């Protein structure tokens, strides 16, 4: 959270390598916390409002684990688009509302 | 002879269902809707039947609702005019040129 | 229905009837077995019931196997 | 005009698109009074409908043998008719005391839930749920009528702390008196704004009603619910309605409206102790006020509203064209001579008047000319309909 | 047991009324068709795009006993038949609330879900249920007669141009009822609101309700007309309440404009039907003071009040701040008795021999009504005569019979 805050909206890289390292190191028990829900926030601070600059960093977090991927991949991906209003993106977000879990599959 | 002879049995059946009360029409409304005054048990919003249209449902009308769903189920005759029954109170000579002299 | 498109973006006049046949009494006027075959009825066909065939060969009888009760 | 074409075909497919989401969501009836559907807890409704039996208001009237294990109530159900039933086992004894309303169940009709005395829908609707738009910097020229006003009914509410160590006991009641346009109303209009606790407006000629002894039903049901209040504000515009002295004129004349002012007049102070209710009244017509009503304990403090001197006049004319596009060097201090007993609503309709010439001559700044004009049109020749000069006979 | 405290502010219902519900799209601007309008057209069309491809989906996935048509089909039963109408003494709690039937009988009862609890006021007339009284609905109020009796359905067939010679009238009149709603513009920029009250006055037929009616032709906002007599009532507060009444059916149709017709009527009139007497009038008066300026906040509402003894009215009543502006309507001069002539014979055929110089100075104290009144007279003597044309001798004893006798 507060490296994200240094550096949000910079895209600096040395914050996305450690908090990237951070999030595969910790184990399938350890991301269930939901202090875990953090990490992905430094990681989306860094990018807000840069827009397409994630398909690098969305193609690093395809390596995490499950359901705390889905989880990282949503919020990283909206705070990329913040303040942009691109309708396409919203497009993604309702499809991700639309199917619903019968909780721990539908944090994110 | 046979028909009225069963009309006569089944008379007596039919004469036990609770009678229709006798309402006012307020004004019609959506969804096959009427806002009704029963005569002692004040105002109601009530269905209509099938065979009544809604279009003839018009306000001021006097209308015969069911015992228990109060369902608008005939059109009774028409009460008197407010107008006509004023009109009866004050009874004032109907007159034509003829009766006028001078 | 997928994503919406954002702005960016010959019945037969005859059949068979194998033996024993499921026959209407109403059928048994319309019912008549084929010329060709080797069994005429000894009774017209069209009574009904239990009726004997005239056999016109002496080849191998091919009969009906009995079915047992359920 | 290159993409008229197209709007109009994005427009309409707009509209079909609303239409249609109309139909599945649902937006209709509203005559019926229903909801939209997205507050429909359809489910909850049904478990409602059986798990909760609806309640007959009725009166509770005595209770027998209160002391023993077998306590027996006394009910009157309205129009149904009286019974004596028994407690409900989930409600407490000591919850239900004589001479309040109940409710009982439609079978053995006891009792499930004490309710709230009953208040009639008019007085109800007295009590101000939305504050006007007005505050104390709209009132110019009451610099010590405000805080006069203020620390009556203002700061013991606020700062309640200050008079209970002291041992003092601030006064609960203010009368608000001078000619029409002095800015009574106005000033109890900034009181509601300000005010936190609940404020009721009372119209003295609300109170005045058909037959005989339902005015001063209304005054006991006002002083009842602003009692169910931890502090309370009530409001009695034009008094002088209902407050006028008491006189027998061989017939009864006023009979009827004199005990409504009898009955503001015990509550107000009477055998029982009134509560925590400052009460505030306004009445250009203060010399018609019975004795009774103008004395300390009723109305505590006399604030009167004088015409303004010239700093007030100053001070008016500085608020109402605040907002109004006036020239370079308006002489306002000269516009108040100008009119030497004005009160702030001819104030007001100068400042008006001056920016409709400026309008008329179709001119986007008012100068001094068009006020001077004003002055003219509203001070002077509308000074045949002043009601100055005969209601400070009154004040 | 404690009692049940409600969520809701206050016992209110929502003062916005007939709104757009959610049809209230954002409003795009500008109004020129450009490709920015184009851009936001479709920008709101994106977002509907997505809301349809939603709510479809879950719908698809809805359970058969959770559907739209399913659920409004539940709700009929919830609510059941007849519906009965009741009157609402009490909001309790949120789902909880005190109701009368028609038979005074109050029922401790529980608003279900589907219920619009912002309708909800005290003495609104509820929808319940025949058998639980739950409350289920309210009752689109309908239509009081007391509603119809002040309104101006059609506008009336006067116009501006039918009025000859108040230039200055019309001008004062319209700044204050007219142009604040045409061009509202005006007053914004110059910072100052409208002059709030008008009152028009003069002798008899100088054009008080003409001018009313001209302002009633040309006005997009409900023009609700009560002349002063019927303010008296048969019975004690009933004037006051009457009076409390016509400005909250000027507060729903807002923007309004009420016509005080004949104001001085109320207290120069005594009627022994009036149980009290001019002390009841004053009460009435007193009401008539709030709602012109008073306690409770005016919506966009312009009242206009005639009378032809305005020094019988109570000067508070008058003073500013509720009636700003104090038109005066005079007789007519020689300039505008002509032009009233003029207006009230055109449509007439005349004959040659007639003359309107002669016509003017029939009475030095001619009013409007004198002047119409000639002419229908006049008109009245033809027909009588079976003629379509209006001779000197028509007009000669049309003046012997309105001005004389
Ligand atoms: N002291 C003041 N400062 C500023 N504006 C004022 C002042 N006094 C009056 N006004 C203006 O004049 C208007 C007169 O209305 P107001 O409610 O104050 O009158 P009032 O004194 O209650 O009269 P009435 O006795 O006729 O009820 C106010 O709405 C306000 O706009
Ligand atoms: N200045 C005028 N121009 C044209 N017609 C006029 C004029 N003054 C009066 N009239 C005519 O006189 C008729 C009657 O006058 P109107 O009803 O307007 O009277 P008023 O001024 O309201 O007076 P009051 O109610 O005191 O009798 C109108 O219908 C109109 O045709
Ligand atoms: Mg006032
Ligand atoms: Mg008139």
């Amino acid at each position: 959270l507060a490296c994200g805050m240094i550096a949000v909206g910079s895209c600096n890289g040395d914050v996305t390598s450690t908090i990237l390292q951070t999030i595969m190191e910790k184990s399938e028990t350890e991301l269930k916390d939901t202090y875990a829900r953090w990490l992905p926030l430094g990681l989306g601070l860094n990018h807000l409002g840069k827009g397409e600059a994630i398909e690098a960093i969305l193609a690093a977090l395809e390596v995490v684990s499950e359901p705390f991927r889905s989880f990282a991949n949503t919020l990283v991906d909206v705070c990329a688009y913040a303040g942009s209003g691109n309708v396409l993106k919203v497009q993604q977000l309702l499809h991700i509302c639309s199917e619903h879990f019968d909780a721990d599959m539908g944090a994110h | 002879l046979n028909a009225k002879v069963r009309l006569l049995r089944e008379e007596l059946q039919l004469l036990q269902e609770q009678g229709s009360y006798v309402g006012e029409v307020v004004r019609a409304m959506d969804k096959k809707k009427v806002l009704v005054k029963v005569h002692p048990e004040g105002k109601f919003v009530v269905d209509v039947d099938k065979n009544i249209d809604i279009n003839d449902v018009t306000p001021n009308c006097r209308v015969a609702l069911r015992n228990d769903s109060y369902t608008l189920h005939k059109i009774l005759p028409n009460k008197v005019d407010p107008l006509v029954s004023l009109m009866m109170v004050e009874k004032v000579p109907d007159s034509t040129y003829e009766m006028i002299g001078g | 229905v997928s994503t919406a498109v954002l702005s960016i973006t010959p019945e037969p006049n005859f059949q068979l009837l194998d033996n024993p046949a499921r026959v209407m009494p109403a059928q048994l006027k319309v019912l008549t077995m084929p010329e060709t075959c080797r069994y005429q009825p000894f009774k017209p066909l069209s009574i009904g019931g239990i009726i004997i065939l005239k056999d016109t060969s002496e080849d191998i009888e091919e009969l009906v196997e009995p079915v047992a009760a359920h | 005009s290159t993409y008229s074409r197209q709007i109009k075909q994005v427009e309409d497919d707009i509209q079909q698109l609303l239409k249609k989401i109309n139909e599945l969501t649902g937006i209709k009836e509203s005559d019926t009074g229903l909801a939209p559907p997205a507050l429909w807890d359809l489910a909850a409704d049904k478990q409602t409908l059986q798990s909760e039996q609806p309640l007959q208001v009725a009166r509770c009237t005595k209770i027998i043998n209160a002391d023993s294990e077998d306590p027996k109530y006394i009910i009157n159900v309205k129009q149904f008719a009286k019974f004596v039933v028994d407690l409900s086992d989930q409600v407490a004894p000591t919850d239900i005391e004589e001479g309040m309303r109940v409710g009982v169940d439609r079978n053995k009709y006891q009792i499930h839930i004490p309710l709230p005395p009953k208040i009639d829908p008019t007085v109800t609707m007295m009590q101000v749920e939305e504050k006007p738009d007005v505050t104390y910097s709209d009132v110019g020229g009451c610099k010590e009528q405000i805080e006069k006003l203020r620390e009556v009914v203002e700061t013991p509410l606020l700062h309640p702390e200050r008079f209970v160590n002291l041992g003092i006991e601030p006064p609960k009641g203010v009368l608000l008196f001078g000619p029409p346009g002095t800015g009574k109303t106005l000033c109890a209009r900034a009181v509601a704004n300000r005010t936190d606790a609940c404020f009721i407006r009372v119209i003295g000629s609300e109170l005045v009603q058909k037959y005989v002894g339902e005015g001063a039903r209304m005054v006991r049901e006002l002083f009842e619910m602003a009692r169910t209040k931890k502090a309370c504000l009530i409001f009695f515009d034009e008094i002088d309605a209902i407050g006028g002295a008491r006189f027998d004129d061989g017939a009864g004349g006023d009979n009827e409206v004199q005990r409504t002012m009898l009955e503001l007049i015990n509550q107000l102070d009477g055998f029982d102790p009134r509560g925590n209710i400052k009460v505030l009244m306004a009445t250009n017509r203060p010399d018609t006020l019975d004795p009774a009503l103008m004395r300390p304990g009723r109305l505590d403090r006399k604030i009167e509203f004088s015409l303004p001197d010239l700093e007030g006049r100053t001070h008016i004319f500085k608020i109402h064209a605040r907002s109004m596009s006036v020239e370079r060097d308006i002489r306002f201090e000269l516009l108040a001579r100008l009119c030497p007993n004005s009160t702030g609503a001819e104030i007001r309709s100068v400042c008006t008047e001056a920016g409709m010439f400026a309008i008329r001559a179709r001119r986007k700044i008012a100068t001094e000319k068009d006020f001077l004009e004003a002055v003219n049109k509203v001070i002077k020749s509308y000074a045949k309909f002043s009601a100055t000069p005969r209601y400070m006979t009154y004040n | 047991y404690e009692p049940p405290v409600p969520t809701r502010v206050g016992k209110k219902k929502k003062k916005t009324k007939g709104p757009d519900a959610a049809s209230k799209l954002p409003l795009v601007t500008p109004h020129t068709q450009c490709r920015l309008k184009l851009l936001k057209l479709e920008r709101i069309k994106d977002y509907l795009l997505m809301e349809e491809e939603f709510i479809r989906n879950q719908e698809q996935m809805k359970p058969l006993e959770e559907k739209q048509e399913e659920e409004r089909s539940k709700v009929d039963d919830l609510r059941g038949t007849p519906m009965s109408v009741g009157t609402l003494e009490e909001i309790i709690d949120d789902n909880h609330a005190i109701v009368s039937t028609s038979v005074g009988s109050e029922h401790y009862v529980s608003i279900l879900s589907f219920v619009d609890k912002d309708l909800l006021e005290p003495g609104c007339s509820v929808l319940l249920n025949h058998k639980v009284h739950a409350v289920i609905g309210v009752l689109m109020d309908d239509t009081d007669p007391l509603v119809t009796v002040m309104k101006v359905e059609k506008a009336p067939q006067e116009t501006y141009a039918d009025i000859g010679g108040l230039d200055n009238q019309i001008q004062e009149i319209k700044e204050s009822v007219e142009l604040p709603l045409t061009h509202p513009e005006y007053y914004e920029e110059m910072g100052i609101k409208p002059p709030k009250g008008v009152i028009l006055y003069g002798p008899p037929g100088t054009g008080k309700t003409l001018l009313a009616k001209a302002v009633a032709n040309q006005t997009s906002a409900t023009f609700l007309r009560v002349v002063g007599s019927e303010l008296i009532q048969k019975y004690l507060g009933d004037g006051p309440k009457l009076v409390r009444e016509l400005f909250r059916v000027a507060e729903e149709h807002a923007p309004s404009i009420v016509f005080i017709d004949e104001i001085d009527a109320i207290g120069t009139k005594r009627y022994d039907s009036n149980s009290g007497g001019e002390r009841e009038i004053q009460r009435t008066m007193l009401e008539l003071l709030n709602q012109l300026d008073g306690f409770d906040s005016r919506g966009d509402v312009k009242v206009i009040m005639a009378t032809n003894r305005i020094e019988t009215l109570d000067p508070a009543l008058i003073r500013p701040g509720r009636i700003d502006r104090k038109i005066e309507f005079p007789l007519p001069d020689e300039k505008t008795k002509k032009r009233i002539f003029q207006i009230h014979t055109s449509r007439m055929t005349l004959a040659d021999d007639v003359t309107l110089d002669d016509l003017i100075m029939a009475k030095d104290d001619l009013s409007g009504a004198d002047i119409k009144a000639i002419c229908t007279e006049a008109g009245l003597m033809a027909l009588r005569e079976r003629r379509m044309k209006v001779t000197n001798e028509d007009f000669k004893k049309s003046k012997e019979n309105v001005l004389y006798k």
